[PDB]
Formats: structure tokens, sequence, C-alpha cells
């Protein structure tokens, strides 16, 4: 039995309801349950038999459906409800969980702090060169991050990490990371971050010149 | 209070063996069914296997079928996965669950632990720092780590407002990196002592870095 999970993904802003899909390709009658998972740490049952809310569970959560059909409904969506929700399907072994679906909260946009960081000293003795940018406190999450090295646009040489949504403000943080051997670094003198976001009215750059210039 | 608590994960090379327990409190386990539930990295929750103990009655993910076994030992109250001919394909966290009937849902979980199916040898990180230069920023740049996890607090944990630790992320080199940084005042960056508290428990490394201006 295939359960599929629609839509994939979401936003929605605080207060608005949010309704979650979950299809199965047989009739599970009502065998189906609604987990939260939070990133890194173990799923929490919110909805068992497709409708019973579970003891604890905040009374905007709520579930229907049977035999093909059933949603997951959260009436008045708050800063902490991001999470990935899963259904589960359990009226015949092998159970079966859905893809999941990413629920996001919207606000208001919010343009990134940019700061830069050079190697430093140990880091190039050990023969490598770490620059680092930083994007603190932004929405959307979507941003465009480029390095440029002596004015020339960067390739296939850096790699980003984001955190997981702020639960009070709703907010991300952004890290990209430029990797270069020392040899390479030190043939360059200047060394930028230019960051494109909805929140910026034109594109911010922060840069150093190497070699305290 | 009801509680599963999980032992027994790591690091194991390709081809080995595992053992992973989930010790039951406040129910006994024979009055429901147990279940292993995995999720791999950057990957959905995946059902392994389940077992009902009172009749030792089982079934397995058709993927994991023959290479894993599901036991329990209703003695001890606990549940077991055997694990074996271990494949990348297995590194995952790893939940132990109880199905609650009345019609039901997993309603008791584990904390989860980490398996990683690797050759690699375990390596503790360097720690360079990310030097700053009103708000400024810095941090502490983790980097040539394995496996996972690492943990990172600052001034031992007496700063925690505004510290943002970044996942890890794998480099090409088959070795983990992340950064950590903190905002602070400005004025305060050349009175105010910052130092990174870094963690690898898997290599036994225990880094403490200070991060000044440069």
């Amino acid at each position: 039995i295939q359960m599929t999970q629609s839509p994939s993904s979401l936003s929605a802003s605080v207060g608005d309801r949010v309704t979650i899909t979950c299809r199965a390709s047989q009739d599970v009658s009502t065998a189906v349950a609604w987990y939260q998972q939070k990133p890194g740490k173990a799923p929490k049952l919110l909805i068992y038999s497709a409708s019973f809310l579970y003891s604890g569970v905040p009374s905007r959560f709520s579930g229907s459906g049977s035999g093909t059909d059933f949603t997951l409904t959260i009436s008045s969506l708050q800063p902490e409800d991001f999470a990935t929700y899963y259904c589960q399907q359990s009226r015949i072994t092998p159970p079966t969980f859905g893809q999941g679906t990413k629920v996001e909260i919207k606000r208001t946009v919010a343009a990134p702090s940019v700061f830069i960081f050079p190697p430093s000293d140990e880091q190039l003795k050990s023969g490598t060169a770490s620059v680092v940018c930083l994007l603190n406190n932004f929405y959307p999450r979507e941003a465009k991050v480029q390095w440029k090295v002596d004015n020339a646009l960067q390739s296939g040489n850096s790699q980003e990490s984001v955190t997981e949504q702020d639960s009070k403000d709703s907010t991300y943080s952004l890290s990209s990371t430029l990797t270069l051997s020392k040899a390479d670094y030190e043939k360059h003198k200047v060394y930028a971050c230019e960051v494109t976001h909805q929140g910026l009215s034109s594109p911010v750059t922060k840069s150093f010149n190497r070699g305290e210039c | 209070e009801v509680q599963l608590v999980e032992s027994g994960g790591g690091l194991v090379q390709p081809g080995g063996s595992l053992r992973l327990s989930c010790a039951a409190s406040g129910f006994t386990i024979s009055s429901n069914s147990i279940h292993w539930v995995r999720q791999a990295p950057g990957k959905g929750l995946e059902w392994v296997a389940w077992i009902t103990p009172s009749d030792g009655n089982t079934d397995y993910a058709d993927s994991v079928k023959g290479r894993f076994t599901i036991s329990a030992d209703t003695s001890k109250n606990t549940a077991y996965l055997q694990m074996n001919s271990l494949r990348a394909e297995d590194t995952a966290v790893y939940y132990c669950a109880r199905r609650v009937c009345y019609a039901g849902g997993m309603d008791y979980w584990g904390q989860g632990t980490l398996v990683t199916v690797s050759s690699a040898s375990t390596k503790g990180p360097s720690v360079f720092p990310l030097a700053p230069s009103g708000t400024a920023a810095l941090g502490c740049l983790v980097k040539d780590y394995f496996p996972e996890p690492v943990t990172v607090s600052w001034n031992s944990g007496a700063l925690t407002s505004g510290v943002h630790t970044f996942p890890a992320v794998l480099q090409s080199s088959g070795l983990y990196s992340l950064s950590s940084v903190v905002t602070v005042p400005s004025s305060s960056l050349g009175t105010q002592t910052y130092i990174c508290n870094v963690n690898h428990k898997p290599s036994n490394t225990k880094v403490d870095k200070k991060v000044e201006p440069k």
C-alpha cells in the first residue's frame, strides 16, 4: 500500500488554517495516524484512527477521513508548528508512511545582516583556507549568496548550511563556506560575498583584502 | 511515566553487525506491538520491523528481511534489533516505538540512536576561530571530523542568546564540517573573552578555542 501526501510542502501565516492530505492506494478503513517530527527529534503522535486527538495534543489539530482519503488540519497555525508531518496506515502489514509534508511559517520580509570571516592563521598552516559568510536572521529562506575573488565569480567551491526556522520570530540564518588551497588563497587579494534577497533593495557585498590591506 | 530508552548505536564497518536495545518502563512490552522506525540523513521516516512479544510474531521491511532480526525478552521488558550485513543504506537514526490499540498509533517513542555504517576511521575536529571584524558576529569553524555528532557551546554554556550552530555538512573528503556563530555587542570585543567549547565523543576530543579580534 502506498501513502501519497499532498502538498509536499507549504507556507502559511500565523493564525491561518493549514490542511494536509494523505491518499492511500487501497482502502485502509480508518487505520491512519498522523505524526509531527521536529528536526533531529523523535516523531510525536497527533491523531490516531483517522480522527481521534491523542491526549495532550493541542485542540487546533484535527483529523478527518476514511477509506482512501484522509486529512490533517491545523486550524490556527502557530510559530512552533513548523515541522514535517507524516501519515501512516496500519490496516495491513507492512505499515506504510507517507512521504511527509514540510510546514513553514510565513511572516513578513526581513533582510539578512551579512558578515564575512577570513581564514585563521592556524588553518593556513594546515595548507587549506576556508572563508565563511554569515547571513543572519532573515525571511524568506530564499537567498542568493555569490562568492567573488578579485571580483571574479566563483563556481563549485562553496557549501551552504541553513538553521531551522526560529521558534519565536520565524527567521532563518545561513552560512556559506568557500574552501580553497592555501596556494590559491594566497594568489588573490579581495574576498567578497554578495547577497541578493527580497528584503534588500540592492545586493549587499561584504569583503576583506588579504594581508590586512 | 511510560518511557522507551534505546541503546547500542554507533559507528560500524560495512558488512558488520550491531544490536540495538529498547528498554520499556511504565508498561509491559507484551501488552502491545513494538516497532523500529528509521530516518536516513535528509530522508523521511521508514518502518523497519515489528514484534508482538506475547507470541513472538514479527514482520520486516523487504530491504531488511533475512539480515535483521527483531526480538524481545519479556523478562527484561526489552526489545532488540540485531542488524547484520550492514550497508551504507542503513546509516540512520533508529527509533523504537510502542503501538497502542483501543484502532491506534505509536504513542511513545524512544529518543533515537545514530547508526553510522562506514569504513572511515574516527577523527576529531580541528577548531578554527571565525574572528570578529553596533553588533558584531564571531564564531568557530569545526572542521574535518568523523563520524557525527559534535556538540558546541559558548563560554561553557553561559552564552546562549544569539547563538546559531549550523547543521553539519559532509565535505568531498568524506569528513564533516560545521560552524557555530554568535552576535554580541561590538563594544565587548576587546574586554570580554569568547570561547568555543567543542565536544566530539566518538574520538574522545574536547577542545576550547578562544576567538579574538584579528
